[PDB]
């Protein structure tokens, strides 16, 4: 298996771990803050997914410092993981185009 | 914090008649309301979760409705075992808050 | 099996401190939160605080006076609430509840009746209540047990180790000179007594004394 | 050190400077506008991060012209920086695939 | 602009009793409310920041609660030094606004 495909699969597994850990740590950080809505794990996981994908509907958002720091990690992990997937697709296309050119 | 008003505090119903309990939230909480039953010298017992979802072991006559700020706990054909206090509790915003409670008398 | 196990009662002197318990059993996950709810006699439910035992962070209700400290012990699966500087306003029933991190309290404990007083613990006295020699009995017959002179609350009275619950009334206690007093009624068919034994089981957790008392006819 | 990794590290440092400068300049631009909520630095920094990552929850948003112009710079800086990271990953994968092919 | 109503203007409390000050906001401001104390011929003094956060030097009897539109400043066991005016101030939307003020008398 080539590196870029192994790295993509590794990034996908790492992203799932960030989503699960991010959902657990957000609830742990948001409870205790009056008005916080990111205080139950099922919707916290939904919030983490729409954060890593950078969709950000606005139905859920962190208000505490550590809840927002968790959000930052989720954002970077999601942007990086999907970016590595795009990078792997580019390598696949470039490698196929080299063979298409004989070189 | 979120305020949960239950009015009226006492509901008088004759046997075998439907009875509805009211729980109003100071702000919209979607469907994050939960109902509990407490008989005399007893611990609270979960009846309905998330406004309208059933709980295993709870009789079929118990149901719930509503979303937003107004929520209802309905008991089809009230019986003597249903004589207790009924509380609502929200889980949308921290901290979790309870309602003042509504007593059912027959 | 019961999921949350709490003591029966705790007598605290005014200003003294107490630590309550709540032994957890059944399924336990890392997403569990233990909550504490306060209920004074003649009042609704009042949220005190929460704690996640898999991490040790505790949150408290910021609307009320903070008189609690929540700890957890994963080796024994028991959460603790330490109440400090108690007055009469703190005398209530304190429940513990388990939340699976999804909002609602799926299971509650029996609650620990906390009584803040300056008095002293007194075990109760149980007396039989049988009809007099001249008493016309119908198809049924009513017997009783008198629980007087105990402090503090509560007392849990059962009939025949709990096997008799239909036709059982237990009246609330009355306070008379730092002592409580109540009675419990039981209505068995007239033919069943006194052939089949009828006893009352008066348990006073504040004094760790559970007492039985058989109801035999007079002469 | 190869260029694409040095450029990635440079982009990350530049992004942090944009976030900090964007948070300072947003508060400076939003105060004076009635109804504006982007008027304190701690949450302004949180708004800048969720802007550069393009998450955009909606809890904070600028209303003034210069507060929105600051937002535009934050958006471009965030999209470009994370894009340069993806570009560097593609070069890493393509360079590794050339060695995997002997060429 | 955001309106901060403090009612009632005067609170009468006997010594050694808890007293709660009310501050209601015309619209939701999360927890961006701050409490101040001003004695006679004195400058305002910060007591509570962000609804419920303590300040160094402020006695332990001062606390705060609430989120959204309703906010409370509580004083456990009032003392003679607590006789002053109490203002709330919001920082959620520009411009910052103050409450009308509530006087405490013993
Ligand atoms: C790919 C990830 C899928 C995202 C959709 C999740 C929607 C959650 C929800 O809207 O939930 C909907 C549903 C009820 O409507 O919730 C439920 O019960 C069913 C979902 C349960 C998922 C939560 C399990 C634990 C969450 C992990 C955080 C760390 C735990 C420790
Ligand atoms: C990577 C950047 C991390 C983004 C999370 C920031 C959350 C801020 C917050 O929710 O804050 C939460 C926390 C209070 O809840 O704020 C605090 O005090 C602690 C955070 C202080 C950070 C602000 C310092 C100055 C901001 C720089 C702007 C230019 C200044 C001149
Ligand atoms: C169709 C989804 C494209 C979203 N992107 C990249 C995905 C990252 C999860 C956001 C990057 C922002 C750092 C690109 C938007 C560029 C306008
Ligand atoms: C970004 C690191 C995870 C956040 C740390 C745990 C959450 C704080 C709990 O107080
Ligand atoms: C995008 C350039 C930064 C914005 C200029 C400072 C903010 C305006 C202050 O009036």
């Amino acid at each position: 298996s080539a590196l870029h495909w192994r790295a993509a699969g590794a990034a996908t597994v790492l992203l799932v771990i960030v989503l699960l850990a991010g959902s657990y740590l957000a609830v742990l950080a948001e409870r205790g803050a009056p008005g916080a809505q990111l205080i139950t794990y099922p919707r916290a996981l939904w919030w983490s997914v729409e954060t890593a994908t950078t969709v950000g509907y606005g139905d859920l958002a962190p208000v505490t410092l550590w809840g927002r720091l968790v959000a930052v990690v989720v954002m970077v992990a999601g942007i990086t993981s999907f970016g590595l997937v795009t990078a792997a697709l580019a390598t696949w296309f470039v490698g196929r185009e080299q063979e298409r050119r004989g070189h | 914090d979120i305020l949960l008003t239950q009015s009226p505090a006492i509901l008088s119903v004759s046997p075998g008649e439907r009875v509805s309990f009211s729980c109003r939230a100071s702000q919209s909480i979607g469907t994050d309301i939960h109902w509990y039953q407490q008989r005399t010298n007893g611990s609270p017992r979960l009846l309905i979760k998330y406004a309208s979802e059933s709980i295993s072991g709870i009789p079929s006559r118990f149901s719930g409705s509503g979303s937003g700020t107004d929520f209802t706990l309905s008991i089809n054909s009230v019986e003597s075992e249903d004589i207790a206090n009924y509380y609502c509790q929200q889980s949308n915003r921290w901290p979790f808050t309870f309602g003042s409670g509504t007593k059912l008398e027959i | 099996q019961v999921q949350l196990q709490q003591p029966g009662a705790e007598l605290v002197k005014p200003g003294a401190s107490v630590k309550l318990s709540c032994k957890a059993s059944g399924y336990t996950f890392t997403s569990d939160w233990i909550h504490w709810v306060k209920q004074r006699p003649g009042h609704g439910l009042e949220w005190i605080g929460e704690i996640i035992p898999s991490y040790g962070r505790a949150n408290y209700n910021e609307k009320i006076q903070k008189k609690a400290t929540l700890t957890a012990d994963k080796s024994s699966s028991t959460a603790f609430m330490q109440l400090s500087s108690l007055t009469s306003e703190d005398s209530a029933v304190y429940y513990c509840a388990r939340e699976r991190g999804d909002g609602y309290f799926a299971v509650w404990g029996a609650g620990t009746t906390v009584t803040v007083s300056s008095a002293k613990t007194t075990p109760p006295s149980v007396y039989p209540l049988a009809p007099g020699s001249a008493a016309q009995t119908n198809s049924m017959v009513t017997l009783g047990c008198l629980v007087k002179g105990y402090f503090p609350e509560p007392v849990t009275v059962t009939w025949n180790s709990g096997s008799l619950s239909s036709g059982v009334h237990t009246f609330p206690a009355v306070l008379q000179s730092d002592l409580y007093t109540l009675s419990s009624s039981v209505t068995v068919p007239s033919s069943s007594w006194p052939s089949e034994t009828v006893t009352c089981n008066v348990a006073h957790p504040a004094s760790s004394t559970k007492v039985d008392k058989k109801i035999v006819p007079r002469d």
